[PDB]
């Protein structure tokens, strides 16, 4: 996916 | 509720550098580890030597200073991205919007925050840098060749301004969090929802502004403006990324600095 979103996601 | 101390702690929490750990060091209070004067080429190289010894034993000196300088801003950027994230996931009701509409508030909002969020580690003749051991001259950013020379001017002439209405960090805490709960941007879909997420944001920044600085009667409004100027700052400061993008060799984007900058 896009980066934005894993640190959205991200613990 | 009590949205704005919940904000403050939230901002508190999530960066590592504020305004009143940046004054300590720039008033020049900092006598323990002070920070190194960057000030040409050679206390560049004195730095680099002492603070990243690694990056100096890989031959970086290999390249030239504004593409040295291009990194360290560059990395500086991509960790400030990561505390905003953090800091939006705890404005209250931001964890509840639409995955694709967090995207949407950070990408446009993140660059905003970034440079109002700058002046505080701002000065007349420099800004600090290294987490606080280095203070980089203005000056030697203005010496440094096109286009790099003009990129950090501009937030220098805002900062010296916005610095003069003498914001403290639970007044820029709300200001931040004001400028990522935004409902005007482009792409978003729960737009009804995120306009109410501001107007409380704002109501209680208006509210804080009044019993914080009670003789500025009118900073309300002066913030208001400062967030449109900050607005058209990014909108300039994206046309200078493109030139980096297309005309400078050995100056890589980091991939998440290009996925916010894709359609801006
Ligand atoms: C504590 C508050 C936050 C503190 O933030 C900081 O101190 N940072 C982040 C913001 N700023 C920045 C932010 C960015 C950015 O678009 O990502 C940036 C860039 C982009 C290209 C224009 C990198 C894709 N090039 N340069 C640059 C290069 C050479 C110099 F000689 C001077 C400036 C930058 N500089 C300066 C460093």
């Amino acid at each position: 996916p896009s980066l934005l979103k894993k640190l959205l996601l991200a613990p | 509720k009590s949205l704005a101390k919940r904000i403050y702690e939230a901002y508190l929490k999530n960066f590592n550098m504020n305004k009143v750990k940046a004054r300590v060091i720039l008033s020049g209070k900092a006598s323990n580890n002070p920070p190194f004067v960057i000030h040409d080429m050679e206390t560049l190289c004195m730095a680099e030597k002492t603070l990243v010894a690694k990056l100096v034993a890989n031959g970086i000196q290999n390249k030239e200073a504004e593409v040295r300088i291009f990194h360290c801003c560059q990395c500086t950027s991509v960790e400030t991205v990561t505390e905003l994230t953090e800091f939006a996931k705890a404005i209250p009701g931001f964890a509840n919007l639409d995955l694709n509409d967090q995207v949407t508030l950070l990408k446009y909002g993140v660059y905003e925050a970034i440079f109002a969020m700058l002046s505080s580690v701002m000065n007349k003749d420099g800004m600090l840098v290294a987490y606080g051991n280095g203070f980089i001259t203005r000056e030697f950013l203005k010496s440094l060749r096109k286009p790099f020379c003009d990129i950090m001017e501009p937030k220098f002439d805002f900062a010296m301004k916005f610095n003069a209405l003498e914001l403290d960090d639970s007044d820029i805490s709300l200001f931040v969090a004001a400028i990522i709960c935004c409902g005007d941007r482009p792409g978003l879909l729960n737009v009804g929802h995120i306009e109410k997420m501001q107007e409380g944001i704002v109501h209680v920044l208006r509210l804080h502004l009044q019993s914080n600085h009670p003789d500025d009667i009118f900073l309300f409004p002066k913030l208001l403006q400062k967030m449109a100027d900050l607005r058209q700052l990014v909108t300039e400061h994206a046309q200078l990324v493109q030139i980096i993008k297309k005309t400078e060799s050995d100056a890589a984007l980091h991939p998440l600095l290009q996925e916010i900058y894709r359609d801006m």
